[PDB]
Order: structure tokens, then sequence, then C-alpha cells
């Protein structure tokens, strides 16, 4: 895992551009990621 | 287990399978020249 | 939107598909898009 260059992101088949960090906010246990307003995938959690 | 079954059900009686937590390597399927028929609708096989 | 299509985020349908067939769906996603910024820009423009 990288965090702070820009890279190909690839978690559990879903994938992009962008870069990473960890989150501010929180989620819950059985949450597996979120979409900021509309197609933003704005946050994941490691699966491993 | 499925493909190498010794007998299969009828088409009418159709057998519906539970696959999960477990990996899938369907290279080795598509390789072997052993199905008469192998169309796929809305997934390339190469990339699965 | 999808716009019909299989979905909508173009990653996954690159990744689903080969340009044979994936040209269509990636074809039926920018008539779409298109007519979407199209609409956009003339209602901006009309505004100012």
């Amino acid at each position: 895992l990288v965090k702070n260059k820009c890279v190909n992101f690839n978690f559990n088949g879903l994938t992009g551009t962008g870069v990473l960090t960890e989150s501010n906010k929180k989620f819950l246990p059985f949450q597996q990621f979120g979409r900021d307003i509309a197609d933003t995938t704005d946050a994941v959690r490691d699966p491993q | 287990e499925v493909f190498n079954a010794t007998r299969f059900a009828s088409v009418y009686a159709w057998n519906r399978k539970r696959i999960s937590n477990c990996v899938a390597d369907y290279s080795v399927l598509y390789n072997s020249a052993s199905f008469s028929t192998f169309k796929c609708y809305g997934v390339s096989p190469t990339k699965l | 939107s999808n716009f019909g299509a299989i979905s909508s985020v173009l990653n996954d349908i690159l990744s689903r598909l080969d340009p044979p067939e994936a040209e269509v769906q990636i074809d039926r996603l920018i008539t779409g898009r298109l007519q979407s910024l199209q609409t956009y820009v003339t209602q901006q423009l009309i505004r100012a």
C-alpha cells in the first residue's frame, strides 16, 4: 500500500485513479465503501 | 466436483449450486479444448 | 445513470468487456453524456 503518491487503485474489483489517505470519517463495521455525491468513490477500507 | 460430476441433473430439474469463499481460476477452463461450446454474455472470458 | 448500458462507470465496462464488444457500450454512454453536456451548455448560454 502507498499513501501520498497518486497511483492506480483496485480494491476488490473497483478501480480508478487518484491518491489515498487515512479517512477522517469513520465507517460502521458492516460498511464496505462510500460514495460522495454521485459516482464519486471517496473512501474504501483495505480488504487485507 | 461440478464439471467432473459423475451424473448430471435433467434440464427440467436443473440443480443450482452454492460457490463462495474460494478463488476462481477460469484460465484453466477455456484453455482446454474439451468444451464444444463456450459462450459468454456481458463479460469477456479472457478477462475473468 | 447507465443510459441503458451494462453499468455507468467506464472502468467496469472496460474491465468486463473487450473492445470489439465494448465499443457499443462505450458508444451508448457517449451519446447520452454528450446529449446531457449539450443541454447544460445551451442552458448556461441562454442564462448568460
